[PDB]
């Protein structure tokens, strides 16, 4: 999954 | 924009990250690792299958491996790289020696780990929680359970992991969308009782402060800022832990603003850190403004934007003494106090003479002997 | 209910 | 040994 911190 | 000249801090640029080759496409939580000033390690992948060791201590120097493993971070100060595979095998290595401290295989994946002390590594899997003494000299011991993750820490991305000297007091911090926005779970832990709390939090530290009253003898404190992503509206709190009832002084919990202007909707704290020896508690947002405060107090001493490219990850600068953070430009950027400016900053900027001499005292700092 | 600390 | 990382 895409890293949330990274958005 | 503010002169250097004006500031109650020092910022610096200890390195930058691109300025080194290093792709724009690993400029992230999970490749770029920074568990302190020391070190930042880049993982990098090209053809199916790197390390890239930048030693903020000699010069930017950066040493190059090949690796099996898919992520990797180094020690807080010494020459010692942890690397894990399939999230299960995880081998711990002095690269001077080229010694194996710790090689084991969990049975739950790793999905996040970070120091907890010089001697301490911290891990969580999906549901559990352990901690190893990556010293103790038993290379082939799993890591001891510390607890089961609390359920307000399901669904959540996991992205900090503290403890306290004593190790015995815990915090891990998930974050996860809510509302638009970003929020975020803190599961506390205390190691003597086997319990947690939940709370709601970005970021989390342990540190401890000497009070009046009480010697040379610190007390322990808790930090931690949240934004509440329904109303917007940041708070940083700083709390006693385990007052010895020996000590004549307390620590009154502290609450204090954390400010977001109206065109940062979806900003939220992303780190914090904290001088011991100045009592100066330093939080980053995401979206790169700094917010100074004093720990005895909780007061608000500075805030400002110090990059417009958003930050990923912190860790503590100059012997814990200040913060540093990696930008999405691969800036590894530095504040701390400036010992000069700090006293003056407070006695003419915030006129405030008190606040003034509470700070030149604890830190030994020029600037309020008249 | 039981919580360690007054957060 | 097994290691992770070319030393």
């Amino acid at each position: 999954g895409v890293s949330l911190i990274d958005l | 924009a503010m002169a250097m000249s004006d500031l109650p801090i020092e910022f610096t640029e200890l390195v930058d990250l691109m300025s080194l080759g290093i792709s724009p496409q690993f400029l992230d939580f999970r490749s770029t690792t920074f568990e302190s000033d020391h070190f930042v390690t880049v993982r990098e992948t090209k053809d199916g299958t790197s390390v890239a060791i930048v030693d903020l201590a000699k010069g930017n120097e950066v040493t190059r491996k090949n690796m099996g493993g898919d992520s990797a971070i180094m020690h807080p100060s010494q020459m010692v790289i942890s690397v894990r595979a399939n999230g299960t095998i995880v081998q711990i290595f002095n690269l001077e020696t080229k010694s194996k401290l710790k090689s084991f295989t969990l049975d739950e994946p790793v999905i996040f780990w970070r120091w907890l002390s010089e001697t301490t590594l911290g891990f969580v899997t999906a549901r559990s929680i352990l901690t190893s003494n990556v010293f103790d000299g038993n290379v082939n011991a799993k890591p001891q359970l510390l607890t089961l993750r609390h359920a307000n820490l399901n669904n959540t991305q996991i992205i900090n992991f503290v403890a306290n000297k004593n190790l015995d007091w815990f915090a891990v911090v998930g974050i996860l969308q809510e509302n638009g926005r970003i929020a975020g779970r803190i599961q506390l832990f205390s190691k003597q009782r086997n319990i947690s709390q939940a709370i709601d939090g970005h970021v989390a530290i342990f540190t401890n402060i000497l009070l009046e009253g009480n010697g040379s003898t610190p007390v322990q404190v808790f930090v931690t800022g949240n934004r509440n992503a329904t109303t917007g509206a940041g708070e940083l709190r700083i709390i006693e832990i385990d007052h010895d009832a020996s000590l004549p002084s307390q620590y009154q919990k502290e609450t204090t603003d954390i400010f977001f202007p109206p065109d940062a909707t979806n900003d939220f704290p992303i780190a914090v850190q904290v001088s011991e020896k100045y009592g100066i508690i330093y939080l980053l947002t995401k979206y790169g403004f700094i917010h100074l405060y004093e720990l005895e107090t909780g007061t608000n001493l500075f805030v400002n934007r110090i990059t417009a490219e958003s930050v990923f990850t912190a860790a503590p600068y100059n012997h814990e003494n200040g913060i540093a953070c990696i930008n999405k430009k691969g800036q590894v950027l530095a504040v701390e106090i400036s010992t000069s400016q700090i006293v003056p900053y407070i006695l003419n900027k915030l006129s405030n003479v008190a606040l003034a001499l509470i700070v030149a005292t604890r830190g030994g700092l020029p600037g309020a002997d008249d």
